[PDB]
RNA sequence: AUUCCGGUUGAUCCUGCCGGAGGCCACUGCUAUGGGGGUCCGACUAAGCCAUGCGAGUCAUGGGGCGCGCGCGCGCACCGGCGGACGGCUCAGUAACACGUCGGUAACCUACCCUCGGGAGGGGGAUAACCCCGGGAAACUGGGGCUAAUCCCCCAUAGGCCUGAGGUACUGGAAGGUCCUCAGGCCGAAAGGGGCAUGCCCGCCCGAGGAUGGGCCGGCGGCCGAUUAGGUAGUUGGUGGGGUAACGGCCCACCAAGCCGAAGAUCGGUACGGGCCAUGAGAGUGGGAGCCCGGAGAUGGACACUGAGACACGGGUCCAGGCCCUACGGGGCGCAGCAGGCGCGAAACCUCCGCAAUGCGGGCAACCGCGACGGGGGGACCCCCAGUGCCGUGGCAGCCACGGCUUUUCCGGAGUGUAAAAAGCUCCGGGAAUAAGGGCUGGGCAAGGCCGGUGGCAGCCGCCGCGGUAAUACCGGCGGCCCGAGUGGUGGCCGCUAUUAUUGGGCCUAAAGCGUCCGUAGCCGGGCCCGUAAGUCCCUGGCGAAAUCCCACGGCUCAACCGUGGGGCUUGCUGG
RNA sequence: AGUGGCGAAGGCGCCCGGCUGGAACGGGUCCGACGGUGAGGGACGAAGGCCAGGGGAGCGAACCGGAUUAGAUACCCGGGUAG
RNA sequence: GAGCCUGGGCUCCGUGAGGGGGGAGAAGUCGUAACAAGGUAGCCGUAGGGGAACCUACGGCUCGAUC
RNA sequence: AGCCGAGGGAACUCGGCAAAUUGGCCCCGUAACUUCGGGAGAAGGGGUGCCUGCGGGUGUGUAACCCGCAGGUCGCAGUGAC
RNA sequence: GCCCUGCAGCAGGGGCCAAGGGUGGGGGUGUUCACCCAUUAAAGGGGAACGUGAGCUGGGUUUAGACCGUCGUGAGACAGGU
């Protein structure tokens, strides 16, 4: 036979020129400050993945079933989309908003370490924050929700200065 | 495919249109067999001498075949002696 | 077209019972014949640099069997390639370290560490009883090896019985036979290292073999081999599981 | 040269195509036509496929006879009736099944002497 | 997303095909900053052709010699032992018990390894190295003298095989299979060698079993063609034999007339098979090079020696075909092993470093070797993560300027890393500095009724259709839209397509009911009672390798990747 | 003489007699699922055409004439071979 | 049992004096058979005839109009 | 009126005239075309003696006739001449 | 063996002396002749009752038989063919 090779982790759009769709993800990308479509397809297809196995649990007979379904709202209980009271049908009233709150970039404009989301994203890449001790440069790293009250700026780092001159005009916004 | 050419030639575009198609006879090096070629572009014609050597692709049609107003011709010319057509016709580069 | 045996073994091609990364490198040891099978074996070099961690790379692990420090139910092995199975004991005196290896429920090998005082004893399934010259009665055992009887004591060895024995000089002890109450350990098959008590067994026709019948802990009944079922106890365990 | 190692027909009458070459484990040997000797006996030993030894007899003499329990040691006169072939008796070739003439009578052959190297029979009544 | 949009008319509803719009694979135009991971890179065409050098050795704990040193050691070729039958490459042939799965061998072999039970007695011989002469262009090779062994030979004893007659200890589902006794015969062992030291380590032979690795057999399953209908003559079977490691028309003598087939034989075509892969909501359709298992091959075609194992991938003999050296007398070689060059063709990389890791062989070991393997180098192979600036103010409606901040990337360094390097990682210094394109712009289909030009010519065009002197459809400028380190073009498979229809289509008039009837096989078949349990359903035992698929957790900054567990897959087989 | 009837279809019309095939109705008659369809295979099958033997009134392919007609190898008219 | 020679059987390919049909093509001629009762209603089957579309005869259909 | 003829093999001649070649029996195998009867002994290929032994058919038969097999052996040659 | 030349050489062209020797083998046709092929120094031609049938051959030359075409009422004919 033939020997599987790596797939891409995201998928396209089945047509490409219709005009409803192509308004919805400007407004996304232009508000989440995204650099490509890819970013917003892939969390789109996190979410269609999320979904797809909700409609193939519900009403499944078995151990194995359970196990899964247990195992589905942990994950996104410790992700931060779902508290813990919640049960499977409420997987399907989730939107790609959450995904994209769920974001660094996002979290790190809305505790008002940076004045906007792309300041937000070149201090990640420059190397400015940290999460949980440990420096991340990836502006899709998907914060889980026991690393959210870690997250401030990397210890060797101007703006862990009280008075750098940048850091004093972000902190006037708030 | 690979070919040289032999013989520079005009084909009539069907009606209603009017027309002269610029086209060109290659000879394939794979079998010796002869076919017809257009060459695209407004002097393409120009830019092809016989005995050069010419690559040969499809021209894009129903059931992978002619195409549009040009009558019986299956193929299109992409190459002249290791270099585009697109760039010969714009100005870029040079026929060596 | 091979023209003859085997000597190479790639390492995705492993048996499923070694405890073994099998995409980190491209080769793994091929086992050469002896004691027990590849099903149900594993050679020493994994054991002292993998399942224990004296050694980090093959050299080191070569130096330590060859320097003479490595016993096998008792017996000093310096070839990495020795087969180590089922109810073996591995002892290491400089460290005074003693371990059974048995094999898990998912049916990997496991070493299960014991005293000094049970790693003098080793359990032998009897698999077959010959006549040979002199009138005399050999036992083959489980793993493979062969012991001597006489015609007056014939009776009291039969096909699945176990026999105790101390095992650098090999001198038997405390038989024990397959009947209704008997303690027995499963080697092999799904219900691989579960325990309990013979309840029944039943015999088929025209070369099919026989099963048994068991009773657990907990009153589960369960099915396996008679061929599978290693009795360890009349009613309790004579060795530590 | 002897294969020995597959037909090249089907039941049905079809032809098979030999996808291989000949092995050498699938070959045979031509045959030893034993023969009643005149002075002497002659073995030949062959090597075998696992380093194992034959022992062909060639030129025969002596046989063993056997009558109920015992045994007698006697030589070997002319074959009668070799049921395998026609020709075997008038080229005197021994056989299993051949029935031979000995100074003791007539006998019954058991044994192979192209395997064992050896003629043993039975006494006939 | 279980989807529709354009096209036959002056207008309409239908049938039906073409085209658009999505994915994957290969070639190609234009363009290109960085790191990481992976099972990618002459498979499609030539299983075509060449040069240079490498890819298989090791043992002073088997033996003699010589040399270099200091009775001890270091080296050189030689005799001898083991290995060289694995690894690696390729898919020409093969429609077959080749492959897959379940079983069987009570019809067979097995060096290296394990266990137990037993042995090592007595005698001989030669020859390589070495010395004296050489022959031949080389490839190769003659005579004489001398000498060792774990080299070779003989005798004996153990032991092995055949047959006949008895007995009844063992195993098993089932025995003359093993055991005991007798008899007649054939074949027929061994290195008491080596090291240490005052018993131990490494080895030799016989027997019983196991393991490992194979040979052989059976049941079930897997492409197209009837413009291929009869095929088979050791062919089907029997008796008796030979040969084989072993069953067997495998081969022979004799006796018969059977074997296959319209449920497709035979013949031909095409093709390595599977685990798997691509695609789709699924049912399904198509493929099966790269990783694993199996099979076959080594210029084409045949035949043998040695060995546990070969009719031998770096060995032998012959014929055909080609190539090379030659003092012309004669000799040598096949690149489907690695790197390199040629050619064929649309189409595919360095004549690099190393045995440090994984493993193999040899060796008591210490260690040696390995174009396997590992490491780097080249390449728009697949996947993951990022960059080509950010903030504020004035002016417009993204840009200019002003003032600031940062350094992922860039340049230059020190450590760590590494077999050695390199990259990567930590830190230091400088500095917005170093880094966007491709296609489209009449409708399908997101985007201009704006300028200059040309003028039914020139050109565009998947399809519909534009252009004929006012061009929103050609060329170009300016603007704008899509995607974005990528974006377009050509060809193939899937989907679109309920245009192959089991799910799920049609046949009055659109393509389509044989001119009508009788009936063979097959398919479909009325109601009640009794039995059976083959199909069918449930439960339990033994199998269906790993990788690949889904889920969670853990380790690489997250991720891709790797590991630990739980399920699924293998279209199913078999005991109850 | 029909919008009629019989027949598997093709197709079947003067009267009388003989031989024969099938269907409908009526039926507390008999058998007791013997049924449907039907690949391959077979039977029947308008006109016309062929073989052999007869017959030949009317009609009439081919052909032979006369008109029409720009032309007439046709339509109209008069004869006529096969059938 | 290679290879050589010889007589055989399928398949594919490459050429041939001369002959035969088909398909496209701004545009050469002869007539006007089919659409209206298309100027003799059209069409099926068979047979004969004719520069060519066509004509005639026997049997059939309406997918044929007027009183 | 007859026999042989090295190397060539129809170059002879209007023309292969004349001469040569093949030849009996058994087994195998057999084209186009066809009025399906033929063509056809198509073509083409193998074998054949003597001696020693075994077997079959009919038959009452070591009377007589006919049909097969195996082995040994000699020659340039076994329908050895006709 | 010599002479002239629009004869450099190799060759060509045109003329004089000279008949001692040579001038062949094949394909289609009855052919002589003519045409063609490969060689060759060249492959000259004429006369002798178109040399040579009391030397050979007998293909041709329309005696007697027969067929086709054409001419002729016909019997028949043909410096036509077979």
């Amino acid at each position: 036979g033939d020997p599987k090779r790596q797939r891409k982790k995201y998928e396209t759009p089945s047509h490409p020129w219709i005009k409803e769709r192509l308004d919805r993800e400007r407004v996304l990308k232009r508000n989440y400050a995204l650099k490509n479509k890819k970013e917003l397809w892939r969390h789109e297809t996190q979410l269609k993945e999320f979904r797809r196995r909700a409609r193939r649990l519900l009403a499944a007979r078995g151990k194995q079933a359970e196990i899964e379904r247990q195992q589905l709202l942990q994950r996104l209980y410790r992700l931060g989309l779902l508290p813990a009271d919640a049960v499977l049908d409420d997987v399907l009233s989730l939107t790609v908003e959450d995904v994209l709150e769920r974001r660094l970039q996002t979290i790190v404009y809305r505790k008002g370490l940076a004045r906007t989301m792309k300041q937000a994203r070149q201090l990640i890449v420059h190397g400015h924050i940290e999460v949980n001790g440990q420096v991340i440069r990836s502006p899709g790293y998907l914060v889980l929700r026991e690393e959210e009250d870690t997250i401030t700026y990397a210890k060797g780092s101007p703006f862990a200065k009280e008075g750098h001159p940048e850091r004093m005009v972000i902190e006037q916004a708030k | 495919a690979r070919g040289i050419v032999l013989e520079k030639i005009a084909v009539e575009a069907k009606q209603p249109n009017s027309a002269m198609r610029k086209a060109v006879r290659v000879q394939l090096i794979k079998n010796g067999k002869v076919v017809t070629a257009f060459t695209p572009g407004d002097g393409a014609i120009n830019h092809i001498d016989e005995h050069d050597e010419v690559i040969i692709e499809g021209i894009g049609g129903p059931k992978g075949g002619s195409m549009g107003d040009i009558p019986g011709i299956r193929y299109k010319v992409v190459k002249v002696n290791r270099v585009s057509l697109k760039e010969l016709v714009k100005g870029r580069k040079e026929k060596p | 077209a091979r023209k003859g045996p085997k000597r190479h073994l790639k390492r995705l091609a492993a048996p499923t019972s070694w405890y073994i990364h099998r995409k980190a490198y491209k080769w793994a040891v091929r086992p050469s014949p002896g004691p027990h099978s590849m099903k149900t074996s594993i050679p020493l070099i994994y054991i002292v640099r993998d399942y224990l961690g004296y050694a980090k790379t093959a050299r080191e692990a070569r130096k330590i069997l060859n320097e003479g420090k490595i016993l096998v139910d008792g017996r000093v092995r310096k070839d990495y390639k020795f087969p180590v199975g089922i109810m073996d004991v591995v002892s290491i005196p400089e460290t005074g370290e003693h371990y059974r290896v048995l094999p898990n429920r998912i049916g990997k090998l496991i070493l299960h560490p014991i005293s000094e005082e049970e790693a003098k004893l080793k359990p032998f399934r009897i698999n077959n009883k010959r006549m040979v010259k002199g009138a005399k009665v050999q036992l083959n055992l489980h793993d493979g090896s062969n012991h001597l009887v006489s015609l007056a004591e014939k009776d009291a060895y039969k096909t699945s019985y176990t026999v105790i024995m101390q095992v650098p000089e090999r001198q038997i002890v405390k038989v024990l036979p397959f009947e209704v109450g008997a303690y027995v350990f499963v080697t092999q098959g799904k219900n691989v290292a579960r325990k309990g008590k013979i309840v029944e067994v039943r015999q088929f026709p025209m070369g099919w073999p026989d099963v048994v019948t068991i009773e657990d802990e907990n009153g589960e009944l369960f099915d396996t081999l008679k061929e599978y079922a290693f009795v360890i106890g009349k009613d309790k365990p004579e060795i530590s599981l | 040269a002897i294969w020995q190692g597959r037909s090249l027909k089907k039941p049905s009458g079809g032809r098979i195509i030999l996808a291989r070459k000949k092995r050498k484990r699938e070959l045979g040997r031509e045959p030893a036509n034993t023969k009643v000797g005149e002075d002497r006996e002659k073995r030949k030993i062959i090597r075998t496929y696992g380093g194992n030894r034959k022992v062909r007899l060639v030129e025969a003499l002596y046989a063993n006879v056997f009558e109920g329990g015992k045994g007698k040691k006697v030589k070997i006169l002319n074959v009668v009736e070799n049921p395998a072939n026609r020709q075997y008796a008038r080229r005197n070739i021994i056989t299993k099944g051949a029935i031979i003439e000995t100074e003791i009578g007539k006998a019954i052959v058991t044994s192979r002497p192209g395997q064992d190297g050896v003629v043993n029979a039975v006494l006939i009544k």
